């Protein structure tokens, strides 16, 4: 029913860790495969942490909160889900004893974990690279981790160009000091949503700005070349839209007046030919409904760049299409971490090396009672790299202690590797991950490892 | 303060476990020398087959790691056909040895790594041992003792020689010389109890449900021209609606009478086609299929002609006779043209008061095989047929790829000592990786040691001859194959005893039980959740 | 996991010691199943009243009694310090690191500490053995054990270690103090502002004559007599009866005319006390009064053995042969009321110093009277370690000693690669329970003590050369404070071979239990 005490506080910690420990063979490419039993006949053999965490029934309402906090990252970036719910569950393993058995406030190790926070941001854009973002050929090699061993490889020449294209028409570069910096407004879900029409060639396959529609023009005999064609979304237009019906008594009333009427709408893709358009359509670029495809189309494109559209892909069958679609995607979330700042990070656990080396150093010059939680933050920090040294076969005793000995001398970009299980650098042998997700796994696991510290008491009630 | 080292070892233990009690099951019955299984529902449902993708779908198995074995023969059964209690023997027995590796402390990425690596390895060793047979159709009787590897596993081998004739003469037949393909969807195969096993022979054409009763009909008919009759001869009705007025019943008969009218005035155009064309010729026949029903006034009508009377034929068996007999489907009586009638050769109807077939056997160009298997009891009819089923999938394989392999272990124990010596002379993997080329080593020579435990012969004697063999060749500068002989005990020549395996059902055997055994050990916990 | 149970089997123990060390300490009521209460708020002595039933405790109390048999002083440093040592293992056998390598970085961290604790030594011991320079060393022996009685005490058992040492320097060859030449006595009544120091043994029982005390005579002659006072007859049997009443007159008058015939001639040699360790009859006691001789009856033979080092007596076999060559010389004995009651006392004028002297204790508590006599015991183990093996040297105590190693250990941690960093990163956070135990028993809190201690011993500095104060400790406070304060100003030091001593105990005590996987035991 209630849970007081310091009995409580053990429940909220010991909640989110049985998840994150059980899911620590989730992560990096060695990750082994997962058994769950269901009460029917089938099970999930895949390895996925987004397909596991979602069938896993749940008491504590500590691992629910886990769960909303996967589904966020998981429409952020394409991979790091089991990262993030890792870091954010050792975290609260590693003070246990400081909030158990050392008496130590929870408020004092919250303040600490915000201070801690601003601390490791610092740190990752030291350690991280500068990088050209206006590079075609620099951007292709960015995307092709995510291309290659899957079925897509075969395509993989034309996938980096198709997702190139794609990350570039949704994105502008716009920067100043007198309205701010708009951070290029990108956004995967509405603006780059693809439409998948049958047949075609995938290198034939182009991205048009704009809404792409089915309906055909409804007269038999009429102009198919508009010099100045005007949208207008329901002053003498040149074409009319209606998001309904049309009956054909209205065809012939709009026919002397130079205006074509197409019917059949979706509400959906109203809100995206503004963005073209303005309607709430002078200057429009082509006007050309030539079929393709064996299926009319229409070209509601401009000169000007909205930021907005409706990718087309093609292929050799609807079956292609759409494996292509979750492919292409997550291939889209690297590229757009990347424009978000010009600069990368180390993989294989380097990065996180890197900030448990310097919070370390940096903690014991402040001299005041938040030094103690920044000792257990460093600690959280090397387990990532040391599950994947587990999963490598290699000793996790000696790799630990021989891989922190190097960031002192050497540099920090030098991570572990899942093939050999050695320490070796990334840079050199081309092992490269985002800063995005790195910045984006460290503040939501401390932000949502301080929202379960705070819960004292579990309350029953409607 | 809770860090565990304990999360090593968990319930994949009892995952490993849990396959090595369906290996001791399904160790018993693989090849020739195995056991003949028997499940029961209790409601009547009885079924003999030593197959064990059949066995696995009538038994619901709670753990799931057996789960996916039987889920990994689904791709077998489809494209190879054969050797779906081979992959199971390979999955379990790579476990056991492995399982002595994993409490040394090897951690299984290396077990699984280990693995992979070995399989691409034992392609290239799989390219040079496999032979490539010519497409040339002189080679069926070298094909009489490759059918037998399939035929003698579910049987007692007294049966395989009746069977013999029937399954090489049946994709033969119907298949010109060319590349093309072969389907087994024409081949139907029909049951009919109260007969011994031993009875079974070859059906050129289709056999048909419903036969004519009546004693009149010629037993044996020559040469007999096949006509599709698509018109109804039973009871008809005038095209309006009316009713039957009769004071007496005298006066029943003569509006009873003006109904059949219709029927006899077609009847008279039926019978002139076969005075027409060859009428007083001998060695003439004239039958009618007639799809639907037949009116009891008829069959002593076509008694006196000596026409065969057929009805209630099934539909999917009536697109067949099309393409085996020729003649087009004749929906009215006054379009009837000679052209339509078909060729036949010599048809007999076997009596029985059950039931009576009618054999479209023996024509110049039938394009179909029929394969009737008949027998008294329930298990020899589904024993049989299990047997027929696996030997055309078998025999599928070897006629459209030109490599043949040869059987018995022979590909299990040459791969075995291949990747022996190489691993020692390359050794540019790992030092790690003998652990998981051994483990794959000694896991493919289970196979010839469950053949021989089968037989009651010591597995240690066979496996020092055979390995005692093949060093002699090496030094004699020559190719001798090597195979275990189960009836003597001793090794055999597989070129000379016959025994032969495809190349399509043995390279997707080796390579599907490396990636699901592989996989069995990659699970890291056993979670219930969901109810 | 029973090497965890194992800690958590010592852990249910480690917090009865975290109460007794520090000036919250308590003594401990043991009821004996003999019906006798011993009451001592050691905890060396607490141990041997103790039943220990798991053998992996007796690991700890045989290490802590060599503490207590060398050194006297240190118990509590040592039964803390590898209680902890447990405890900070623990995390790392969970953490996947083998005991192997444990056991071999606190070798590694043993030696790195015993080379520092030279360059730590603040202060050196001139070994005056005078009044007010042994009050630096007494104070913080009597501190945490008993509050407000370390003014008091102080007086008392340095002015009577001054009494037994002789007048020397710069010599060791020779020792001097011993363990047994501090006797502490008890007595109901009185004060501890009363109480006084006596130069020698102190005898608590009567005298059993007429004759309270002897004269003021200088170098009184004591004779102590092993034989009982009798006539003089067969050694094998000899039991006096009488037959008839014709021979008692002849046995009677025998008796008296044997007896003062031996007092006679003792008397007359200068023999004015005469020790009897047997019983004395009653004939005896009457010629004993008018000679002036002072009766003394000492049963007990371990008394007898300190008193031939002052006076130099021999016990004689036979009765009737005063040597005088055997014969002790004492300068002044008196009988004085002290506690209430009469008693002779036994002390000294200038000849003759005594190497055993005899403190005096009074006051009206019974619990804490028994209190002080187990206190004095462990300083007098102090003195002892004022000798050759770094008697000298002093380390800054009060908690700043625990907290000063953190910082150079941490320092020796990264300059040695390897896995060792594991365990010398560990070995100086076992450090932190010392200032941890003062502060949480003592009510302060633990988010500002705690954190002043470390900024105390870690500052910034624009130089090479160290500066401001480096002394300061741990504080218990009492009356009100800002931080911490300088440990100087109380001059609360700790001796290096005390604490030297407790450091190669504590740490091989931690690797016994560590090393151990495997208990096999059986039923009695």
């Amino acid at each position: 029913e209630r849970t007081t005490g310091r009995q409580a506080q053990i429940s909220n910690i010991t909640a989110a860790k049985a998840v994150a420990d059980v899911i620590r063979t989730c992560l990096g490419p060695k990750a082994m495969l997962k058994m769950l039993l269901d009460p029917m006949g089938g099970l999930v053999l895949t390895n996925d942490g987004h397909a596991i965490l979602r069938e896993i029934d749940v008491a504590h309402p500590a691992a629910k909160s886990m769960l909303e906090l996967s589904r966020t990252q998981d429409e952020e970036v394409g991979d790091g889900t089991t990262t993030v719910i890792i870091l954010a569950g050792e975290i609260l393993a590693q003070c246990a004893p400081y909030l158990i058995e050392k008496n130590i406030h929870p408020v004092i190790i919250i303040q600490a974990l915000k201070k801690a926070l601003t601390d490791a941001l610092e740190v990752i854009k030291q350690v991280s690279k500068p990088v050209d973002v206006e590079n075609d050929a620099a951007m292709k090699k960015l995307i092709q981790a995510s291309i290659g061993t899957k079925y897509v490889i075969h395509w993989s020449e034309k996938m980096c160009e198709l997702a190139l294209d794609a990350v570039k028409t949704v994105r502008k570069d716009l920067g100043q000091t007198v309205e701010g910096e708009p951070n290029f407004e990108i956004d995967i879900k509405r603006y780059v949503r693809v439409e998948k029409i049958p047949g075609g060639d995938v290198l034939d396959s182009r991205v048009l700005k704009g809404v792409l529609l089915n309906k055909d023009v409804v007269h038999p005999k009429m102009s198919r070349h508009i010099e100045n064609p005007r949208v207008v979304l329901l002053v003498r237009p040149t074409l009319v839209i209606t998001e309904k019906g049309v009956s054909d008594l209205a065809q012939h009333y709009l026919l002397k007046g130079g205006c074509s009427v197409l019917r059949r709408v979706k509400k959906s893709d109203n809100n995206r030919i503004a963005r073209v358009t303005g309607a709430t359509g002078t200057n429009c670029g082509l006007f050309k409904v030539e079929m393709i495809g064996d299926e009319y189309f229409s070209f509601l494109d401009n000169c000007k760049e909205p930021k907005a559209c409706t990718i087309m892909l093609r292929g050799g069958s609807k079956d292609i299409l759409n494996e292509i679609d979750r492919n292409l995607q997550d291939a889209m979330a690297v590229a757009r971490n990347v424009m978000l700042s010009p600069s990368l990070s180390p993989g294989g656990g380097a990065t996180e090396m890197a900030v448990s080396v310097k919070l370390a150093e940096k903690a014991k010059q402040l001299e005041g009672i938040q030094q103690w939680p920044y000792q257990a933050v460093a600690d959280a920090m090397e387990c990532i790299p040391r599950t994947l040294i587990q999963n490598a076969g290699g000793d996790p005793i000696r790799l630990l202690s021989q891989l922190r000995a190097k960031h002192a001398q050497g540099n920090f970009t030098t991570g572990i590797d899942g093939d050999k299980g050695k320490i070796v650098d990334m840079v050199s042998y081309g092992i490269w991950e985002p800063e995005v997700i790195k910045q984006q796994s460290v503040k939501t696991a401390i932000e949502s490892a301080c929202l379960l510290l705070r819960v004292d008491d579990i309350v029953s009630g409607v | 303060p809770k860090a565990e080292s304990l999360r090593r070892d968990a319930a994949l233990k009892v995952n490993v476990t849990s396959a090595e009690g369906l290996q001791s099951v399904l160790e018993t019955n693989l090849g020739p020398k195995g056991t003949l299984k028997m499940l029961v529902d209790g409601a009547g449902n009885i079924k003999l087959t030593k197959d064990g993708k059949v066995l696995l779908t009538e038994m619901q198995i709670q753990s799931p790691t057996a789960v996916l074995i039987a889920r990994a023969a689904a791709a077998q059964d489809e494209i190879t056909g054969d050797g779906t209690t081979t992959v199971v023997c390979l999955v379990g027995e790579l476990l056991r040895q492995a399982h002595r590796f994993i409490q040394e402390g090897v951690h299984p990425r290396i077990i699984t790594d280990g693995f992979e690596i070995a399989r691409k390895e034992s392609m290239k060793f799989l390219d040079e041992f496999k032979i490539s047979k010519t497409n040339l159709s002189n080679d069926r009787e070298f094909l009489l003792q490759v059918a037998r590897s399939s035929l003698l596993t579910k049987v007692d081998a007294d049966l395989t020689e009746v069977l013999t004739p029937i399954v090489t003469d049946a994709v033969l037949s119907v298949y010109d010389a060319q590349a093309d393909n072969l389907d087994l969807h024409m081949v139907e195969i029909m049951q009919m109890q109260h007969l011994s096993p031993k009875d079974t022979t070859f059906i050129k054409g289709l056999v048909l449900d419903h036969g004519g009763r009546h004693p009149d009909m010629p037993t044996r008919v020559k040469n007999a021209y096949v006509l599709i009759l698509n018109v109804s001869l039973e009871y008809e009705k005038t095209e309006v609606n009316s009713g039957f007025f009769y004071s007496s019943a005298d006066q029943r008969d003569k509006l009873a009478a003006s109904e059949r009218k219709f029927v006899d005035a077609k009847l008279k155009k039926i019978i002139d086609l076969k005075n027409e064309v060859c009428g007083m010729d001998p060695d003439k026949g004239f039958v009618i299929i007639n799809q639907k029903g037949i009116d009891p006034m008829s069959l002593d009508v076509f008694a006196k002609h000596n026409i065969l009377a057929l009805r209630r034929a099934k539909r999917r068996n009536m697109e067949r006779l099309q393409l085996v007999t020729g003649g087009e489907a004749q929906n009215s009586v006054e379009d009837l043209s000679p052209q339509i009638l078909g060729f036949s050769g010599l048809v007999y109807q076997e009596t029985i008061g059950e039931e009576k077939f009618t054999y479209v056997t023996e024509n110049t160009d039938p394009k179909s095989c029929t394969i009737l298997i008949k027998g008294s009891t329930h298990y020899a009819l589904a024993q049989t047929k299990d047997a027929v089923r696996d030997g055309l999938r078998a025999v599928a394989n070897v006629l459209k790829d030109k490599n043949i392999i040869p059987g018995a272990g022979a590909f299990y124990i040459a791969l075995s000592r291949y990747l022996r010596s190489a691993n020692m002379n390359k050794l540019g993997a790992k030092g790690k990786t003998k652990t998981g080329i051994e483990a794959f080593a000694e896991a493919l020579l289970v196979i010839p040691k469950t053949l021989v435990k089968n037989s009651g012969f010591d597995p240690l004697d066979v496996l020092a001859m055979v390995e005692d063999e093949l060093d002699d060749a090496q030094d004699s500068d020559e190719t001798r194959y090597v195979g275990v002989d189960l009836n003597i005990g001793d090794s055999c020549d597989p070129t000379i005893e016959g025994i032969w395996d495809s190349y399509r059902v043995l390279r997707n055997a080796i390579t599907g039980a490396t990636g699901i055994a592989s996989n069995l050990l990659l699970c890291d916990e056993l979670l219930r959740a969901g109810r | 996991g029973q090497i965890i149970k194992s800690i958590a089997a010592i852990r249910e123990l480690h917090q009865m010691c975290l109460t007794s060390m520090g000036p919250c300490g308590r003594n401990k009521i043991i009821v004996n199943h003999l019906g006798k209460i011993i009451i001592t708020n050691d905890a060396a002595t607490m141990l041997r009243e103790l039943d220990i039933v798991h053998p992996a405790v007796k690991v700890l109390v045989m290490a802590t009694e060599q503490q207590k048999i060398d050194m006297g002083d240190g118990t509590n440093l040592v039964m803390i310090l590898a209680g902890e040592l447990l405890n900070v293992s623990e995390k790392l056998i969970s953490m996947g690191l083998s005991a192997v390598e444990i056991i071999q970085g606190y070798n590694m961290a043993r030696k790195f500490t015993l080379k520092e604790l030279d360059e730590m030594v603040v202060g050196e011991i001139t070994d005056k053995n005078d009044k007010n320079e042994l009050l630096k060393m007494i104070k913080p022996v009597i501190s945490s054990k008993k509050y407000g009685s370390e003014d008091i005490l102080s007086e008392l058992v340095s002015e009577a270690v001054s009494h037994v040492l002789p007048v020397a320097q710069q010599a060791g060859e020779i020792p001097y103090f011993n363990v047994d030449s501090i006797r502490v006595v008890k007595i109901m009544g009185g004060s501890l502002s009363n109480s006084t120091v006596i130069k020698g043994m102190v005898f608590n029982r009567e005298p059993e004559g007429h004759v309270k005390s002897l004269s003021e005579d200088k170098k009184h002659k004591v004779a102590v007599f092993t034989c009982p006072l009798d006539i003089a007859n067969t050694e094998t049997k000899g039991t006096v009866l009488l037959h008839n009443a014709q021979e008692m007159l002849d046995f009677s008058k025998g008796e008296e005319k044997q007896i003062d015939a031996m007092m006679k001639e003792i008397a007359d040699m200068g023999v004015e006390c005469i020790v009897a360790g047997a019983g004395v009859g009653e004939l005896a006691l009457h010629y004993l009064n008018r000679y002036g001789i002072l009766v003394l009856k000492v049963p007990s033979k371990f008394e007898l053995r300190r008193l031939c080092r002052v006076c130099g007596a021999t016990p004689l076999p036979r009765l009737g042969a005063p040597t005088p060559e055997e014969l002790g010389l004492v300068e002044t004995v008196k009988t004085m009321e002290i506690g209430g009651d009469r008693v002779t006392v036994f002390k000294q004028e200038q000849g003759e110093i005594s190497r055993t002297s005899t403190i005096i204790l009074r006051g009206a508590t019974q619990n804490n009277l028994d209190d002080i006599e187990r206190a004095i015991d462990d300083g007098v183990a102090a003195v002892k370690g004022l000798m050759k093996p770094s008697g000298g040297k002093l380390l800054p105590g009060a908690g700043a000693t625990e907290i000063e190693l953190i910082s150079r250990i941490t320092k020796y941690g990264e300059r040695t690669p390897g896995l060792l960093q594991l365990a010398i990163k560990q070995f100086a956070v076992a450090f932190e329970v010392v200032p941890r135990t003062l502060a949480e028993t003592a009510g302060l809190d633990v988010n500002e003590v705690l954190p002043n201690l470390y900024a105390a011993h870690n500052v910034t500095e624009p130089g090479a050369v160290k500066t401001d104060h480096l002394y300061k400790g741990v504080d218990i406070d009492g009356e009100s404070d800002e931080g911490v304060k300088d440990i100087r100003e109380e001059n609360i030091y700790d001796m290096l071979a005390t604490k030297k001593f407790a450091i190669n105990v504590a740490t091989e005590a931690a690797t016994t239990v560590l090393s151990i996987d495997q208990i096999i035991m059986a039923k009695k």
